[PDB]
């Protein structure tokens, strides 16, 4: 609607019978294939993110957001419990650091 | 010629793949829109009996 | 060719204005299309239509 | 010719046949004067809405 | 098929030609809304052969290649629903039928291959389910919801749109 993309912010410009709009948008350029998974298991509960989302690297795995590439350790603070490790399809496992 | 609806790309879909991008271009795009045209008020009876 | 969408409105609205005053002078069947040489030249009967 | 008019001097050079000009979509707005030979627009008079 | 009768149509202006001007913008405006209805993309995006988006069934809007047009069930039942001398002329439109489908294949794989990604940029893959996640998210329902209760709505997707079926089968 505000242009092709995220729109952060427009600028109206005068034209002759009309209006010309100068719309701000967000658009990513640059990205990479990452191993992602819909939660994770550490003591037999399940760890669903917050606000992002699982990626690993080959080894490590990292919570970061969906729009940017922002590798976080998977924390408490980032992740919350819900229901058991046996009804999830596609988990895994990995460490839950507590802070 | 018949054309083309543009190029073929194959996205790699799996389950256990994602494409998070790294970077980002802010980009500004112009759009045209008319409001208003020039106004004209022909005389009804001059045009045809002037 | 950014503006053309107005470009294209002021030539419509232009474009109307021309045809208009071109058909001013049409014949529309009459014996011509000046409305004083169709006036002073028969009686009043054969004018009027 | 007729019509009615304010006449005013002109600048547009015409030929030495020509007589009467006209502008777009076929308008008399400019004759010459048959005895001086001279040019001179015939614009037409003021008229509008009260 | 007439001399004199055009003799006595040219004292009427031109109005012939204005009609015939409006006629080829209602044309050109006709084909400008298509174009703008569907031809939204810049890449015509292809499904991966397998077929392992969650338990979500999409063969049912999917194109199928056994079939000379590349069109979907649905697209096939919808299109076998709807039904000169004086210069009467339907002009053919300038995306056939085959193009508009290509059209519908290349939104339907973006969409379920990258989620809303496609149209702000690039085209970011992404499983099925975590689309659906991000769906639940936006509409206000945590995800944990999703991931628990995957197989009810795909089973329950996949009667909906056997009924929606049936339905342009059944009735018009
Ligand atoms: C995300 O994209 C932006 C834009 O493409 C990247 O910024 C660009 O970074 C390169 C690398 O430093 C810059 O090239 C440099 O140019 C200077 C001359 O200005 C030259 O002396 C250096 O040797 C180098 O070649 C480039 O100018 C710069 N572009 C802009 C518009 O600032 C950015 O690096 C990208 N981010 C990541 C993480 O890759
Ligand atoms: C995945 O990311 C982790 C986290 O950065 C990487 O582990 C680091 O690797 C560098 C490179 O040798 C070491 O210097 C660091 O000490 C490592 N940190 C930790 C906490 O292990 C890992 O190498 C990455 N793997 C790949 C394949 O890129
Ligand atoms: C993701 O999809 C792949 C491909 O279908 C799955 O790999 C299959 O796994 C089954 C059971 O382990 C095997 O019998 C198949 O031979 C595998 N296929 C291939 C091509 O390797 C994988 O299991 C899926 N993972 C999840 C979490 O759904
Ligand atoms: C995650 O860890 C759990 C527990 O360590 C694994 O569950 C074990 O799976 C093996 C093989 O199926 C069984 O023999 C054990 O009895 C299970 N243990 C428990 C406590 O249930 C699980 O397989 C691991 N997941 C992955 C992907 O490695
Ligand atoms: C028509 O007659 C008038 C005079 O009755 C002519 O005007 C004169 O033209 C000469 C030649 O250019 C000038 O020297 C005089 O000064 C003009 N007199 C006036 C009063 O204007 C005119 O040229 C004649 N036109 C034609 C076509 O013969
Ligand atoms: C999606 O639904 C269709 C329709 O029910 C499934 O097609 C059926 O597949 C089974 C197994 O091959 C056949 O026995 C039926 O005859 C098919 N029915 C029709 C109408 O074609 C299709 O298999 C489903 N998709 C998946 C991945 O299971
Ligand atoms: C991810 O992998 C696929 C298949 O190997 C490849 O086509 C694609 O370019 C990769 N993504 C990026 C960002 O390079």
């Amino acid at each position: 609607f505000c242009g092709k993309g995220y729109h952060l912010m427009s600028f109206p410009q005068s034209a002759p019978h009309g209006v010309v709009f100068l719309h701000v948008t967000y658009v990513p350029a640059q990205e990479k294939n990452f191993t992602t998974a819909p939660a994770i298991c550490h003591d037999g509960k399940a760890h669903f993110p917050r606000e992002g989302v699982f990626v690993s690297n080959g080894t490590h795995w990292f919570v970061t957001q969906r729009n940017f590439y922002e590798p976080q350790i998977i924390t408490t603070d980032n992740t919350f419990v819900s229901g058991n490790c046996d009804v999830v399809i596609g988990i895994v496992n990995n460490t839950v650091y507590d802070p | 010629y018949t054309m083309s609806l543009g190029a073929e790309n194959s996205v790699a879909y799996s389950n256990n793949s994602i494409a998070i991008p790294t970077n980002f271009t802010i980009s500004v795009t112009t759009e045209i829109l008319p409001v208003s045209m020039t106004k004209t008020s022909v005389d009804c009876t001059m045009y045809i009996c002037g | 060719s950014a503006l053309g969408k107005l470009q294209d409105v002021v030539n419509q609205n232009a474009q109307a204005l021309n045809t208009l005053v071109k058909q001013l002078s049409s014949n529309f069947g009459a014996i011509s299309s000046v409305l004083n040489d169709i006036l002073s030249r028969l009686d009043k009967v054969e004018a009027e239509v | 010719l007729t019509g009615t008019g304010v006449l005013t001097e002109s600048n547009k050079k015409f030929l030495p046949f020509q007589q009467f000009g006209r502008d777009i979509a076929d308008t008399t707005d400019a004759v010459r004067d048959p005895q001086t030979l001279e040019i001179l627009d015939i614009t037409p008079c003021s008229f509008g809405g009260v | 098929d007439s001399t004199e009768c055009s003799n006595l149509l040219l004292q009427y202006g031109s109005f012939c030609t204005q009609l015939n001007r409006a006629l080829t913008g209602i044309a050109v405006e006709q084909d400008k809304n298509t174009q703008e209805v569907f031809a939204q993309v810049k890449q015509i995006y292809k499904t991966p052969p397998i077929k392992d988006f969650g338990g979500f069934n999409f063969s049912q809007i999917l194109p199928d290649p056994s079939k000379p047009s590349k069109r979907s069930f649905i697209e096939d039942l919808l299109f076998n629903k709807v039904t000169k001398f004086n210069g009467l002329t339907v002009l053919p439109p300038l995306l056939t039928d085959e193009m508009i489908a290509q059209y519908t294949s290349a939104l339907l794989a973006g969409t379920i291959t990258s989620g809303w990604t496609f149209g702000a940029g690039a085209a970011l893959q992404i499983p099925f389910a975590m689309q659906m996640a991000y769906r639940f998210n936006g509409i206000g329902v945590t995800q944990n919801v999703l991931y628990e209760n995957q197989k009810l709505i795909a089973n329950q997707f996949n009667s909906a749109i056997g009924k929606i079926q049936d339905s342009l089968s059944s009735t018009a």
